[PDB]
């Protein structure tokens, strides 16, 4: 019903070894072929990797800045309140990010933000100007 | 298998079914009630019975309704039915035993045979038991014909026949208890040796065999599951359908390299992708760095969007310090994934040159079995025979197969040195024209009323013919002729003063190192006591060997044997024996194959006895008068001695319903 475990004999491979009398020596010369292909085009894309490797050395560490968490204070100074109207300008809708350039706000009062000021502010149109860019 | 079912078993027959040549003889029985049935089969086998419990003695109709019981003895002329059909197509009273009803005061009818083998012994034995006169006619100056035993004062060597395939079921084992046969087991274990004399670790002797049987199941399921039985009008050989298996592996493993590297290349390139996505983003972080540190040295107190900035660029060095982080996760995840994958590579080959050549050894071990190369045995027929092998150890003749045919030819009218060249076959008789081997110009006329030929199937195969048969044969016998193949097999004998190998070791193999001499004196037998090494030449190299000389073929034997046991411990032998099969007139070969293109419905051809036409036109049908017997005419027990003795039952028990009547089917 099936051949032996280990032996792999389709019908569609029986016939393309059975063509000609060179069908057999064709088949494995063009899959010889294509190993070579194939290994030379790694050691050509694993050299092209060894040299960005490289390029990476060191990683970013003379780049990184130290850990500052601070306590997420609630009430919103005069100086925080004009750090998140910029904040909106630059990032727009992205909470996340006006809670982090300001420090000392979770991201709820942050959307909360959004809606208290939402009059003196004029949030609508700073917000539409960032959709500009 | 016990008790009258064993018996059964033993007679190759069915215990609990009549089987079709008993319907013919028995129509009666086998269309009526079930219970007359059961009745007639177990007469059948309890007849059986007693005939093995004691093949010495002759069992008469008298023996075998007195040690029956009812209601089976109640019907007397059907047990005399039973034991006159068992008796007449030898299942029971053959082969050498005491008669108690000494021989018919006259004899009735006239058959010539020709042959003194094994199948014309037998029919002989039967024929005369019937009271037929019977002649044998044989060319050779001895009996046995392909059963030939080497002797030279204690050395015993089998030339031909060798091997008892086991004996269950074998009418050998009723011989072997007829003859004084002393037979002995094979050990099955050979230890291989390779060319350069080294032995071959079992590590590869394994794993090898197991590979060597797994691809004779794959060219059975290349054969009954894909139909690959015709390439380009050409019917498929078992040595095309091997090639076809072993390239078919040796692709999948070519296929199974591609894949795995493919894998490879598909990883690495995403590590490109993403070493330059880390490169550059750290380009990016080094330059937000750089705005970052401006924006720091701008000393306070500072206004709202310088202050602003600071805390811009912080976020987003931050942020941006975050995905090189979640990037160089993921580049060791792919970094220690592509060295799993290239700790882990599939087969770098299917089989080696050392593997191929041990391979080879054992496609030589098939074409000796086979006597003929595997690119001339038929794919779907080659082993046609197999679901009618025996069971038990396959045993060999201590004493010499020979004694087997001498014995059977104890009492038997045998014309030696009696070269059959013509048989002319009527519709009121035949006669045999035969010349004496030692002086051809001395003509001999045999008469008879039947003539049984057992010619080898390479002797009917000559061309100009050795015998000439007038009228000629029909097509369909001559076709079926040509269509058979008969293969070749030889054996040399080397016979020593002293033992210098191992005696617990019965054989061991030699390792050709070319795939067209794979056969060339691969296996070396040690079988009695005695100091007689026995080598075996098969395949291709088995007709090649026949064109070189003995002391050359000796040559190549010590070549094998020095390297293997030392350079210095190997002697000269005394007495040194070859055999060649093709060669031999009487032979012309070794014995038959199912050949590509041919079946098992040729072997039926060739029993089919021939009829001559009637000799005034407006006569009635004649009488079958030509009839032929041997190792080429039994379907299920080709090539073997057994089969041969089997067939010469077979025509001696037809010839016998021919010309003495078959009283036994009322
Ligand atoms: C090397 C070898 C090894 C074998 N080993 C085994 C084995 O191990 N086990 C096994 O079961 N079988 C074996 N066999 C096969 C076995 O020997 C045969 O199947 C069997 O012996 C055939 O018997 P036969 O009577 O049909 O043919 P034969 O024994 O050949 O009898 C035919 C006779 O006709 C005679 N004859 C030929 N031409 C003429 C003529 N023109 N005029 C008059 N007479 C003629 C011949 O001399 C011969 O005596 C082996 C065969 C060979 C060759
Ligand atoms: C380890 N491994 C190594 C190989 C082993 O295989 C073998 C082990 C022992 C082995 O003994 C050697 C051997 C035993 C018997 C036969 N048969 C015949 O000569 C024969 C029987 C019949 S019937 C009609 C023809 C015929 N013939 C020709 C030939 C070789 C042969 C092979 C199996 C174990
Ligand atoms: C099927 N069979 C395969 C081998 C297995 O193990 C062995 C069994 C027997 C063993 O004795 C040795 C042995 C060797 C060769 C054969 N060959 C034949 O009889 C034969 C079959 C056919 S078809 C046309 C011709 C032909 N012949 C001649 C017989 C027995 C040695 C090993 C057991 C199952």
């Amino acid at each position: 019903r099936k051949p032996p475990k280990g032996m792999f004999l389709s019908q569609e491979d029986v016939e393309a070894v059975s063509a000609n009398a060179t069908a057999a020596t064709t088949v494995l010369r063009q899959l010889d072929m294509e190993l070579v292909s194939v290994k030379r085009q790694i050691q050509n894309i694993k050299q092209t990797n060894s040299a960005l490797k490289e390029k990476l050395d060191g990683g970013i560490e003379p780049y990184r800045l130290p850990e500052v968490i601070q306590k997420c204070n609630a009430r919103w100074t005069t100086e925080e309140q004009l750090l998140a109207v910029q904040a909106i300008r630059k990032y727009g809708r992205d909470f996340q990010a006006i809670s982090d350039v300001i420090g000392n706000k979770s991201v709820v009062q942050v959307k909360n933000f959004f809606v208290n000021y939402r009059r003196r502010f004029n949030i609508d149109e700073v917000l539409q100007e960032w959709e500009a860019e | 298998p016990s008790g009258v079912e064993g018996a059964a078993f033993q007679s190759r027959l069915p215990h609990d079914r009549m089987t079709s040549q008993e319907a013919a003889c028995f129509p009666d029985i086998i269309s009526g009630p079930q219970q007359t049935q059961k009745v007639f089969l177990f007469i059948r086998n309890r007849t059986l019975q007693l005939w093995l419990d004691n093949p010495k003695i002759q069992l008469t109709f008298e023996a075998t309704l007195q040690q029956l019981e009812a209601p089976y003895n109640s019907d007397t002329v059907l047990v005399h039915r039973v034991h006159s059909y068992l008796e007449r197509h030898g299942l029971i009273n053959f082969g050498i035993y005491k008669r108690i009803k000494p021989l018919p005061t006259k004899k009735t009818g006239k058959v010539i045979i020709i042959g003194s083998g094994v199948s014309g012994l037998a029919a002989a034995r039967q024929l005369q038991s019937f009271g037929m006169d019977v002649t044998l006619l044989e060319a050779r100056d001895r009996v046995g014909g392909r059963v030939a035993t080497f002797r030279k004062g204690n050395y015993v060597a089998d030339l031909g026949a060798m091997v008892v395939t086991g004996l269950g079921g074998n009418p050998m084992a009723v011989v072997s208890k007829q003859v004084n046969m002393e037979l002995a087991k094979i050990k099955q274990k050979c230890p291989l040796y390779e060319a350069n004399g080294q032995a071959v670790p079992k590590e590869k002797d394994e794993m090898v065999e197991q590979e060597f049987n797994r691809l004779l199941e794959a060219t059975s399921y290349l054969s009954h599951q894909l139909d690959f039985n015709v390439l380009n009008n050409k019917p498929v050989s078992l040595g095309q359908a091997l090639e076809v298996v072993i390239q078919l592996q040796e692709k999948h493993v070519k296929d199974e390299q591609i894949e795995h590297w493919k894998k490879i290349v598909k990883t690495q390139e995403e590590l490109k992708e993403l070493l330059n996505k880390m490169v550059n983003l750290k380009e990016k972080i080094k330059e937000l760095h750089q705005q970052y540190k401006e924006a720091s040295e701008v000393k306070p107190p500072r206004d709202i969007t310088a202050e602003f900035l600071v805390k811009s660029k912080h976020r987003d060095l931050t942020a941006l310090c975050k995905e090189y982080d979640e990037l160089a996760e993921t580049q060791g995840k792919l970094e220690e994934k592509l060295q799993e994958l290239e700790a882990n590579p599939p087969s770098d080959v299917y089989l080696s040159s050392r593997d191929r050549q041990i391979l080879d050894w054992h496609f030589a071990n098939l074409e000796f079995a086979n006597a003929t190369p595997l690119s001339t045995l038929s794919l779907k027929h080659w082993d046609q025979d197999d679901d009618f092998e025996f069971t038990g150890s396959h045993l060999t003749v201590r004493n010499g197969y020979s004694c087997v045919p001498v014995a059977l030819a104890e009492g038997l009218d045998i014309k030696l040195n009696t070269a059959v060249r013509q048989v002319r076959y009527t519709a009121s008789g035949c006669e045999v024209i035969a010349v004496n081997t030692r002086s051809t110009s001395q003509t001999f006329i045999y008469k008879c009323d039947a003539v049984l030929c057992t010619l080898p199937l390479g002797v009917l195969k000559q061309q100009p013919p050795a015998v000439q048969f007038v009228p000629p044969l029909p097509e369909w016998k001559t076709s079926a002729v040509q269509r058979m193949g008969f293969g070749n097999l030889n054996k040399v004998v080397l016979c020593f003063d002293r033992v210098f190998w191992d005696p617990s070791v019965n054989l061991f193999g030699h390792v050709g190192s070319t795939t067209a001499s794979r056969g060339e004196l691969f296996l070396f037998w040690n079988l009695y006591k005695a100091p007689i090494l026995l080598a075996l030449v098969a395949g291709e190299a088995a007709g090649i060997m026949e064109n070189i000389s003995d002391d050359v073929i000796v040559g190549r034997c010590l070549a094998i044997l020095k390297g293997i046991f030392g350079s210095s411990a190997v002697p000269q032998p005394k007495e040194t024996v070859v055999s060649r099969w093709r060669a031999d007139p009487w032979a012309r070969g070794s014995y038959s194959y199912v050949a590509a293109g041919s079946s098992g419905n040729d072997y039926d051809l060739m029993a089919q006895p021939i009829t001559p036409g009637p000799s005034i036109p407006g006569a009635p049908q004649p009488i079958p008068r030509l009839f032929f017997a041997g190792e080429h005419t039994i379907r299920n027990y080709p090539a073997t001695v057994h089969g041969a003795l089997l067939s010469g039952l077979r025509e001696a028990g037809r010839i016998a319903d021919q010309f003495l009547g078959a009283m036994y089917t009322l």
